[PDB]
């Protein structure tokens, strides 16, 4: 990316990398006030972390931030929300997890039972293989 | 911890993906086999396109050699609105008795708000098929295609099935009886009176197998109101423009008794209005003694807000029985069929922008 | 906005039998 990018965002990472350990933590995450709040903040940050050791390192961190440049198409957005959906990231949408990610979501606004049954009508509705999940290409057709 | 694959609420059954074929819905006499469509529909069930439009097909054609008007003898089940709620219906005929040895006339709009509605024309017009001439179904004013691609029943029809089965229940709604003459005592109809009906040989005479014209005594039949001062008749007016609907008229006191006694009626039992105990009965007639117009509602809680009861009406042994019941647990759908992908990414790309914005600052 | 929600002979006798 440029260069003025990369100088400003080695500041910020060291604000947040408060330990100093090179490397964020779910915890050092959430000491901004505006994160404790956001429900979405642990599934963007298990994104983020794609060697899977619980923390984001400054690489995963500059390749976070990238996918968010403006010079993404609708499809890199799109990638980066189904993402959100497929926490074991096997590129498929299962039903445990669309429930639990819609969960953090709604929270208290439905029952239990309402978003399963919500859940359930989607994967029906949506998978066109039959395998019982979502695909990226089965859920650009839908949004 | 909680698998990512396996279904979190287990206690909730998943929904079947099979569609039944004709085999499995009629039997070796060609009769629905109503059993295995109840059970596969509460389950929200769905059958294939063609063996829906056979029950759609099958149930106007014997609805097509049926009059304008009724004749149907006590003792009998009226039922007033169902509107899409499958789950209630079946509350419904538990109360008031199987179709296999009890009477039923459905005053209409069977169709939108509840979003169960092309079930509740299957199991309708499946037992219209099974009990022709025991079971009997009148038109209300969302029984046409300008109300139902107003409302959620197209929508509803392309998501389950496809718009061809929607045209399919257009062309049946076109088919239904506009009212029946009840035990030779009661005008049992949707709406209400009409200005251009003042007998019984006036709905004889009509044509039915239209879509609902914006006025005349079709419209009328289907969509008019009493007064909301009805009884209390301070309007002299018989008959004054519908402001609630936008189309019709609403009827008064003095119009109605005039009606019941030029055709030597006992009372109109009507419906197209939710009522908080599922029924209303207004004022007495001087003449009769008796109620001049009974409102029947079976859609209780209706629209999930109103909290209101339903309600029957079992007419035997001269008894007009009133029969009350509560709502009962239906499947949960988002606002107008959405799915929570479509629901959800609003909300996903908002919190995600939020937070690498306030993470970069 | 911190969780996402959802979208907006003799006369008949009349009797009566309350719901349940
Ligand atoms: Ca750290
Ligand atoms: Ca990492
Ligand atoms: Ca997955
Ligand atoms: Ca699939
Ligand atoms: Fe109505
Ligand atoms: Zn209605």
């Amino acid at each position: 990316m440029d260069a003025d990018e990369i100088k400003r965002l080695g500041k910020r990472f060291k604000k947040l990398d408060l330990d100093n350990s090179g490397s964020l933590s779910v915890e050092e995450f959430m000491s901004l006030p505006e994160l404790q709040q956001n429900p979405l903040v642990q599934r963007v940050i298990d994104i983020f972390d794609t060697d899977g050791n619980g923390e984001v390192d400054f690489k995963e961190f500059i390749e976070g931030v990238s996918q968010f440049s403006v010079k993404g198409d609708k499809e890199q957005k799109l990638r980066f929300a189904f993402r959100i959906y497929d926490m074991d990231k096997d590129g498929y949408i299962s039903n445990g997890e669309l429930f639990q990610v819609l969960k953090m979501m709604v929270g208290n606004n439905l029952k239990d039972t309402q978003l399963q049954q919500i859940v359930d009508k989607t994967i029906i509705n949506a998978d066109k293989d039959g395998d019982g999940r979502i695909s990226f290409e089965e859920f650009c057709a839908v949004v | 911890k909680l698998s990512t694959t396996d279904r979190v609420v287990k206690a909730v059954p998943f929904p079947p993906s099979h569609r039944l074929t004709a085999k499995e819905v009629f039997d070796n006499d060609g009769k629905p086999r109503v059993d295995i469509l109840k059970a596969h529909l509460m389950k929200e069930g769905r059958l294939e396109e063609s063996v829906a439009l056979r029950i759609i097909t099958e149930g106007a054609s014997i609805l097509r050699q049926e009059k304008n008007l009724l004749d149907i003898d006590a003792p009998v089940t009226v039922c007033g609105d169902i509107h899409g709620q499958f789950f209630d219906l079946m509350k419904l005929f538990e109360v008031g008795g199987s179709p296999a040895n009890t009477r039923y006339l459905f005053l209409g709009d069977y169709v939108d708000r509840g979003y169960f509605s092309i079930e509740c024309v299957l199991y309708l017009w499946a037992l219209k098929i099974l009990y022709p001439k025991t079971l009997f179904l009148l038109r209300g004013n969302h029984e046409c295609r300008h109300l139902t691609e107003y409302f959620t029943f197209k929508q509803e029809c392309k998501i389950k099935y496809s718009e061809r089965v929607y045209d399919a229940c257009m062309d049946a709604f076109d088919c239904l009886p506009l009212a029946a003459l009840m035990n030779q005592q009661f005008l049992c109809v949707h709406g209400g009176l009409s200005p251009e009906i003042n007998t019984l040989d006036d709905i004889r005479k009509l044509d039915r197998f239209k879509e609902p014209p914006a006025y005349g005594p079709m419209c009328d039949i289907l969509w008019s109101d009493p007064l909301e001062d009805f009884g209390n008749e301070k309007t002299q007016e018989h008959f004054t423009h519908n402001t609630v609907r936008g189309c019709s008229y609403f009827y008064s006191y003095p119009a109605v008794c005039e009606f019941l006694q030029h055709n030597n009626l006992l009372s109109i039992l009507r419906a197209h209005k939710a009522q908080d105990a599922g029924y209303r009965m207004y004022r007495k007639s001087q003449t009769t003694g008796f109620p001049s117009l009974i409102t029947i509602f079976s859609a209780p809680n209706y629209l999930d807000v109103y909290n209101n009861k339903a309600a029957v009406l079992k007419y035997e042994n001269n008894v007009m029985n009133i029969r009350q019941f509560n709502c009962s647990p239906h499947p949960y759908w988002l606002p107008n069929f959405m799915d929570v992908f479509t629901w959800s990414l609003p909300f996903v790309g908002e919190k995600v922008t939020e937070m690498l914005v306030n993470v970069l600052n | 906005n911190n969780y996402l929600t959802v979208p907006a002979e003799d006369l008949p006798v009349i009797t009566i039998d309350p719901a349940s």
